[PDB]
């Protein structure tokens, strides 16, 4: 159905993800149960380390398209991504490491990720129909990976231990490089500009140079978080006021602060919603035993089976206000199977949470999907750095939201702990179901700017 | 998954025994493991826990008798029973939940040891 290289670049993204998403799904619980973090201090490193892999992702395009060329840069952000992976499993023999390594993932994945999808683009001529169709099974390739990883990556972490688990990562990455260097004959006249010119030295020195002075960067403000916060504030203050000094500019600033709110609930995911799956709810679906961590699972999972449906089935301003919508009754969801659908010993089902991760993945299909493919509809280089910058402050703000949700290590009670997930996912549910309800009200207005 | 008990066996009113609770294959590091126990014609309740990160939770009437500890090297937890009287008789079970939550009714709990029998007689020396 789809050309050739199609096939390669479905698979090397879904290694990739693999590798991301298994460390990803255990990050939180290995900062409290191995380096003995609080919760609250395990959730906003965690937000610290989300914003930075999110907020490098600008990187990545610039240095494929400009200087290295989009093959050359797949090939350099997954050797970096396996070092990392590596690295962070030499964490545990060397535990002055992880920091480190954790920066060297989120450079990695800035490098690497905007890659793969532009090489895609290029292997269709410009007004093939099967592009949509190519592009939500590459969508659903990033959710299998992510599907596989956050399944096993925690059994295999209780069975066998965290350095297995990250080699694991960085082999999975090994081999989404194998597969791309065998393959590489398929994609031998696709590529941007500098992949056909012979490669310049000097402009990879600079790539490596400027690499490594971020991953000191990163692993700095990963451990102080409280630096973090203030670089990104001021950073955020002062690009908004040069945003406004310099109105369809004005609707995407709108469609902008709406996606960090989508983004702070996003967050949410690997940190308090897995720590109540832990906490209040029963570690069984269908009379099968589960690790409650591989519930995040559910996420891709959903993005698995509804974005087929979904591409089958307003525009853009409908579409971001439904997917607040949902994201607030998400929310709302677990609220309610907290406040009323609980055993007397504090446990809820999980069916409520299968409920909740429905609702935040057909939010998640209606938003970040179809964001900046159309935000670059009313568009530029300042407003993607703007955009990167904006989500990843959005990733610190949900780190921390989710420190409200925070458990001391010595409590035990489930009814000590569910009404604090109920008050404070009550209260994000009814905030998003406000924020839904202006974005509503705004929708006809915006609706007319965008003519 | 499956764990072991050890440890059980027949006392005098006010002996100690102690259990010993092992996994195989899981590290029960990550796991809340709760003592439960059954005693003729009752249901099983629980007696005594502690969770992955050394909070504690006790039935009331074993409080100040009871103790449940960890041994994270040996991957094994423990629950030393003092001041032992005739109605700690029981079937003692071990139970394990990943995470910090210690609840109370066995429907919490996935994995189970077989259970050993532990007898307290209120016999006493001759006077
Ligand atoms: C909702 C998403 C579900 C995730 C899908 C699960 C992936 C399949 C697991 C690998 C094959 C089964 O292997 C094993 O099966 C038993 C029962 O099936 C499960 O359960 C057992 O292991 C896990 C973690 O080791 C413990 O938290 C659990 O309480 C224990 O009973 C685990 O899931 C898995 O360790
Ligand atoms: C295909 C050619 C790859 C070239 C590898 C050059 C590596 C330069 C090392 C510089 C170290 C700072
Ligand atoms: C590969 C680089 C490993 C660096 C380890 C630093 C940790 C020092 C512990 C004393
Ligand atoms: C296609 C080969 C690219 C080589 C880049 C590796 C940088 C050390
Ligand atoms: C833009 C939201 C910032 C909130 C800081 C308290």
């Amino acid at each position: 159905q789809q050309p050739r290289p199609f096939f390669m670049i479905f698979f090397v993204e879904l290694w990739e993800r693999f590798g991301y998403y298994g460390v990803q799904g255990v990050l939180a619980v290995f900062f409290v149960k191995q380096l003995g973090f609080s919760q609250e201090q395990a959730f906003v490193t965690f937000g610290a380390f989300a914003a930075l892999v999110y907020g490098l992702i600008s990187i990545g395009g610039y240095v494929g398209d400009h200087l290295l060329g989009t093959k050359r840069t797949i090939v350099l952000g997954a050797l970096v991504l396996a070092i990392g992976y590596f690295m962070t499993g030499m964490s545990l023999l060397k535990p002055d490491l992880i920091f480190i390594a954790l920066g060297t993932i989120a450079v990695g994945n800035g490098l690497f990720k905007a890659n793969p999808a532009s090489l895609l683009s290029k292997c269709y001529p410009p007004k093939d129909p099967r592009l949509d169709g190519a592009f939500t099974l590459f969508y659903m390739s990033i959710n299998i990976g992510s599907l596989i990883a956050l399944s096993l990556a925690p059994v295999i972490a209780d069975r066998f231990g965290y350095s297995v688990t990250y080699n694991l990562c960085g082999a999975g990455l090994i081999i989404a490089l194998l597969v791309y260097i065998a393959c590489r004959g398929m994609v031998k006249d696709i590529g941007s500009e500098p992949d056909f010119r012979p490669m310049s030295f000097s402009k990879l020195l600079y790539v490596l140079l400027g690499s490594v002075v971020m991953i000191f960067v990163c692993a700095w403000l990963m451990h102080n978080v409280e630096v973090a916060n203030l670089v990104l504030i001021v950073l955020s203050i002062v690009v908004t006021i040069i945003f406004f000094r310099q109105n369809k500019m004005f609707v995407a600033f709108v469609l902008m602060l709406e996606a960090v709110v989508f983004y702070i609930l996003y967050a949410q995911m690997p940190t308090s919603l897995n720590f109540f799956a832990i906490n209040n709810v029963h570690h069984e679906i269908l009379g099968f035993s589960i690790n409650p961590v591989s519930f995040q699972a559910l996420n891709p999972f959903w993005v698995v089976l509804a974005s087929p449906i979904l591409a089958g089935i307003l525009s853009m301003p409908m579409k971001f206000t439904l997917g607040m919508f949902m994201c607030s009754l998400g929310f709302l969801t677990a609220a309610a199977a907290g406040m009323w659908f609980a055993d007397a010993q504090g446990l809820t089902s999980p069916w409520f949470i299968v409920l909740v991760y429905l609702f935040q993945s057909l939010g998640e299909l209606f938003i970040s999907a179809l964001g900046l493919a159309m935000i670059a509809a009313l568009v530029m280089g300042f407003i993607l750095g703007m955009w990167f910058l904006t989500q990843a402050a959005a990733f610190l703000l949900g780190g921390y939201v989710a420190t409200f949700t925070a458990v001391p290590d010595n409590i035990t009670d489930p009814l000590e702990t569910l009404p604090v997930y109920t008050n404070v996912f009550g209260k994000i549910g009814l905030v998003t179901l406000g924020v839904a309800v202006v974005m509503l009200l705004m929708v006809p207005w915006l609706k007319r700017m965008i003519a | 998954v499956q764990l072991v008990e050890s440890g059980g066996g027949l006392v005098q009113a006010g002996g100690s025994l102690r259990l010993s609770c092992a996994a195989s294959g899981p590290t029960l590091s990550n796991y809340a493991v709760g003592w439960f126990r059954q005693a003729p014609g009752k249901e099983r309740e629980f007696v005594a826990g502690i969770n992955w990160s050394s909070g504690l939770r006790y039935k009331d009437v074993v409080k100040g008798r009871f103790t449940v500890s960890r041994d994270n090297v040996k991957d094994t937890v423990y629950l030393q029973m003092n001041s032992l009287k005739p109605e700690d008789t029981a079937v003692y079970y071990c139970a394990a939940r990943f995470g910090g939550m210690l609840p109370l009714q066995p429907s919490g709990y996935a994995n189970w040891g077989q259970g050993t029998q532990v007898t307290v007689s209120s016999h006493h020396h001759h006077h």
